[PDB]
RNA sequence: AAAUAUGUAAGAAGUCCUUGUUACUUAAUUGAACGUGGACAUUUGAAUGAAGAGCUUUUAGUGGGCCAUUUUUGGUAAGCA
RNA sequence: GAAUACUGCCAGCUGGGACUGAGGACUGCGACGUAAGUCAAGGAUGCUGGCAUAAUGGUUAUAUGCCGCCCGUCUUGAAACACGGACCAAGGAGUCUAACGUCUAUGCGAGUGUUUGGGUGUAAAACCCAUACGCGUAAUGAAAGUGAACGUAGGUUGGGGC
């Protein structure tokens, strides 16, 4: 017998897979876990690990978010990676002259991309023009932005959304919510 | 000539200086045991001569072994041998010996038999049963290579040196210490020669401070 | 533990600033090895004075052998026992070639005539008897006769093997 | 037909199995419950000081 | 039926110490909290206004607001399987200074005196404290100390 | 592959501790000691044999 | 007035030296809190261990218990409560 | 003045027995040798014999030694003197739907959703499509209403990557 100190046969709790079926993905997937394993730079470990992220783990970058990482000194010439979709803004007017290496770009994204006078790139031209990610901005979007996680935490006093169907007067705004109906939260 | 030899007759001088190293530091550390137990039976005996007393310094080393099993054990007695890094029956660890330890020992008492190891003892069990942690893994160490590439940063180059460092609990005494993996014993050859085992040593039993005698319990646990 | 040795231990309170150099008391214990010994020093000055481990040391442990161990004595042994209900002093006498052959006579004797076992008793004192007519107790006195001799009838001879084929003798 | 009353008895194992665990201090702790005049200075004082650094670096 | 109100069962520890009854001594008032302090609680039984809850007698914690005559207290209770940040409003009567941490704070004076005598001569200080070390050999004189002593002794009815 | 004990194996042994080599050339363990003629002290005796 | 059990602390979110902010505070260029700059070196301020450390979502069954050492209430007691 | 007991050490030598032989070119650490090589040094080889078939082995029946209470269920507790079950075959119990939560996959993304319907067709398929409509891109208030940049869309503290 052996005291455990910890649980026995615990798996690791991280992916070490992309969860999909896509053959391109499971491509990208493959050369950046050769360069992850031949190449010392930590760009292409945190670049193979955000290959094989889900869905709301991998929100969209607006071009505006872009931009503004842009904007950074210093960061002018760097070239910008998305392990994801690049979508569009219109709430920007003007987009510098840059490089963005991407899974997906919306139409509208590569669009406004390439009229700024730039180029929009795939994770594996990335790879072959920056093998060790030189000169690189790794981007992320927002996740708690989800609407998923206005609910998470509900409970008295929390300031969290319910989770309903119905909004408006006599759905969920009397007693509970008010001190003249009882009490509140 | 695709450049093999160049570096294989580096390797081969390197690993012959090294080595040379290593023995020079043996003899040396041979020649400090042999003054250390000359002196102190020379200091006794220019004692008695002068009709005084001569105390030997308290023993800095213990080494403990857990005798039990691991059920029915109380909370407190269970959280201490996990720290003490007893996780099964017939594990042993070396301990340096200070108040907040010796408080450890005398709260872990009943499950365990501890007491000074020997020189013998120590290299005996080190050789045989001495099992390095590295990269959270138990590698058997086999080789002064292995010692030099997890110690080397403590000036412990050999196996021999990794014995030193534990005989005299030297700087490095926690880190090398640590470094062993817990040695996992054998039930003695001879048996525990005491009918009942979970009395104290003194009571007829075997768990407790047996001080000199863990020597020869380990000699037959290994 | 009954193989017993007979240990001197000299302890001490450990030196302090008002009073450097304590007064080294020491004792004679019987026990098996010297951790008993050791145990048994601090368990005795535990209770005859306000000294314990904690606040004690060491200062040395001797083993005492015999001074003469082939040549026979009468050992007087005054002890202390609790009983199963109550405490008691006794005085026996041993008669044997040495101090420690002498006390596991006593151990064995008081653990089979009064159920004693060695966590309830006390050796007060082993002494030797210089001369007789000062022995009292005439289980012993009844072997210091002159020309001592006695046959031992009813020889009973241990056989190695399971059938015998003469129908044993015990004559001696 | 009446039952057990109560008992603490393996509340603390359940407890322990998934340890109990301090709550996690941060720097700069929520002015929750502080004085509201201090408050009320101290905003104006890291106003200033932000202004004065900004103005200095430029 | 059972009673549980928010002075229950605090008969002993909400007594005034014997012979030590009456008003409270000006030290208690003149002494001054700031904000990070460390303090003990213990409830003054003859000031009724700012008493601590019996849970939190004893308990230290550290000072994050103060206040006009009080101040606020943080301890960590434990509620179920973690412990609760709970914060606490008291008068400066049922709270003293923790000695503990004054000590402590002693000690980094020190220490920063004894690195600063360090890095001009005398390198290696060694800051850190160590447990009590086993004792190192020595020789015991016997001269005008001869050991003596008996065994023990027997038993008496004393009654 | 396998672990080969030292203390048996002397090519183990001598891969370990190469002073292994001289400690068995020199009988290192079975040295002589020189002879002293250190008595104890009568007062020391006497402690012991006093009852 | 014990024993056992129990709170807290043992530093980098630290310490010290200057001088900055404020509508709070002081008789005050006094403090309070938060800062700029500077100094502290690898023992960053006891021990042992750390098996990865933190964090989040969501959902199952369960919500009759019983036994032993010790403490302990009712009861003559109980394989009683 | 010696010996011996006891306890301890040897990186002292050596005899007998038992179980195991995992891996499968080489690499390493070594040792003995002036080197060249050799070896018990990152896991067994060499030699020899018999049989080449029911001989070994498998299955099966039996015997022998030891062990083995009737399953399912409710229960703190079942072999129970608790209940269901004489036997066998076949049938026999978490399904579909409306709406929805978390998670995951896919498409497109400030949008998204063709299939109410129209067009067409090799005709309940496949293919093509307008306007709307739903949800989303704005909240808050009972409501009348009003409705999101002082600032490189702020400061501080951490923070992967560069
Ligand atoms: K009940
Ligand atoms: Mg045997
Ligand atoms: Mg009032
Ligand atoms: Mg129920
Ligand atoms: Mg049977
Ligand atoms: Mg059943
Ligand atoms: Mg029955
Ligand atoms: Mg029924
Ligand atoms: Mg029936
Ligand atoms: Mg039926
Ligand atoms: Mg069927
Ligand atoms: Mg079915």
């Amino acid at each position: 017998g052996i005291d455990h100190t910890s649980k026995q046969h615990k798996r690791s709790g991280h992916r070490t897979a992309p969860k999909s079926d896509n053959v391109y993905l499971k491509l990208l997937v493959k050369l950046y876990t050769f360069l992850a394993r031949r190449t010392d730079a930590p760009f292409n470990k945190v670049v193979l690990k955000a290959l094989f992220l889900s869905k709301i783990n991998r929100p969209p970058v607006s071009v505006s978010r872009i931009a503004r990482a842009l904007k950074q000194e210093g960061a002018a010439n760097k070239t910008v990676v998305v392990v994801g979709t690049v979508t569009d803004d219109a709430r920007i007017f003007e987009f510098p002259k840059t490089t963005v290496a991407a899974l997906r770009f919306t139409a509208g994204a590569r669009a406004k991309i390439v009229k700024a006078g730039g180029e929009c790139i795939t994770l594996d031209q990335l790879a072959v023009r920056a093998p060790k990610g030189q000169n690189t901005l790794i981007l992320r979007g927002p996740r708690n932005s989800r609407e998923a996680v206005r609910h998470f935490g509900m409970g008295p006093h929390k300031g969290k959304a319910p989770r309903i169907l119905s909004t408006g007067r006599k759905f969920e705004r009397a007693r509970g919510r008010r001190r003249s109906k009882g009490f509140k939260v | 000539a695709e450049q093999v030899a160049a570096e294989r007759a580096a390797r081969k001088a390197a690993n012959k200086e090294k080595r040379a190293i290593i023995l020079e530091r043996n003899a040396a550390y041979q020649k400090e045991y042999e003054t250390a137990e000359r002196n102190i039976i020379q200091a006794k005996r220019d004692a008695k001569a002068a009709g005084s007393y001569y105390v030997e310094a308290q023993h800095k080393l213990v080494f403990v072994v857990r005798i039990k099993g691991i059920n029915k054990i109380p909370p407190k007695p269970r959280k201490v041998l996990q720290l003490l890094r007893l996780t099964r029956i017939n594990s042993g660890t070396f301990v340096k010996v200070t108040k907040a330890t010796l408080e450890l020992l005398k709260l872990i008492e009943p499950y365990v038999a501890y007491g000074y190891p020997s020189y013998s003892t120590i290299r005996q069990l080190v050789y045989k049963r001495g099992f390095g942690k590295i990269n959270k893994q138990r590698v058997p160490l086999s080789d002064n290579a292995i010692i030099e590439a997890n110690l080397g940063k403590y000036g412990i180059l050999s196996i021999d040196d990794l014995i030193h460092e534990i005989i005299t609990v030297g700087p490095h005494f926690k880190q090398a210490n640590n470094f062993l993996w817990p040695f996992k014993l054998s039930n003695p050859s001879g048996g525990w020669g005491v009918p009942r085992k979970f009395k104290h040593f003194i009571q007829g039993g075997s768990f407790g401070n047996r001080e000199e005698f863990i020597n020869k319990l380990v000699k037959s646990m290994n | 533990m009954a193989h017993f040795k007979e240990y001197q231990v000299i302890g001490r309170r450990l030196p302090t600033e008002s009073v450097p150099e304590p007064k080294l008391f020491r004792m004679r214990i019987f026990a098996s090895n010297e951790v008993i010994a050791k145990s048994r020093y601090w368990y005795f000055l535990q209770k005859l004075h306000k000294v314990k481990k904690a606040s004690g040391e060491i200062v040395s442990i001797n083993q005492i052998n015999e001074a003469h161990p082939t040549k026979v004595k009468n050992f007087g042994v005054w002890v202390r026992y609790d009983s199963r209900s109550g405490t008691h002093n006794m005085y026996k006498e041993i008669r044997d070639v040495s101090r420690v052959a002498a006390v596991e006579t006593l151990y064995q004797d008081m653990a089979a005539r009064h159920r004693a076992r060695f966590r309830s008793i006390h050796i007060l004192k082993v002494a030797e008897i210089e001369k007789t007519a000062d022995v009292k107790r005439q289980y012993v006195k009844q072997f210091l006769t002159k020309d001592l001799k006695f046959p031992l009838p009813h020889r009973v001879q241990k056989s190695t093997k399971t059938f015998s084929y003469k129908r044993p003798s015990t004559f001696y | 037909a009446k039952s057990k009353n109560h008992t603490a008895h393996n509340q603390t194992r359940k407890a322990h199995r998934n340890g109990i665990k301090k709550p996690k201090t941060y720097k700069y702790p929520s002015l929750k419950g502080v004085d509201p005049k201090f408050r009320r200075n101290h905003k104006h004082a890291l106003h200033g000081t932000a202004k004065a650094l900004a103005a200095a670096k430029k | 039926g059972k009673s549980h109100g928010y002075r229950s069962r605090t008969r002993y520890m909400f007594q005034r110490d014997f012979r030590k009854h009456g008003a409270v001594h000006l030290s208690t008032y003149l002494k001054v909290y700031k904000v990070g302090d460390i303090v003990d609680i213990k409830a003054n039984g003859s000031i009724q206004k700012g008493m601590p809850h019996k849970f939190y007698q004893g308990k230290t914690g550290v000072v994050y607001n103060v206040t006009k005559s009080s101040v606020g207290v943080i301890i960590n209770k434990m509620v179920g399987n973690r412990y609760l940040e709970k914060r606490l409003n008291l008068r400066v009567e049922h709270i003293k200074h923790s000695k503990c941490r004054q000590e402590f704070l002693e000690r980094v004076k020190a220490n920063a005196a004894k690195r600063a005598e360090a890095k001009a001569q005398g390198v290696a200080v060694q800051l850190k404290r160590q447990p009590a070390q086993p004792r190192e050999s020595r020789i015991v004189s016997t001269e005008g100390n001869v050991p003596q002593t008996l065994a023990p002794v027997p038993y008496e009815t004393f009654i | 592959v396998l672990k080969k004990n030292p203390l048996k194996n002397k090519q183990v042994l001598l891969r370990l501790n190469p002073y292994a080599k001289v400690f068995a050339a020199e009988k290192l363990g079975s040295k002589k000691a020189e002879k002293t003629g250190t008595k104890p002290a009568a007062v020391f005796t006497e402690t012991l044999k006093h009852d």
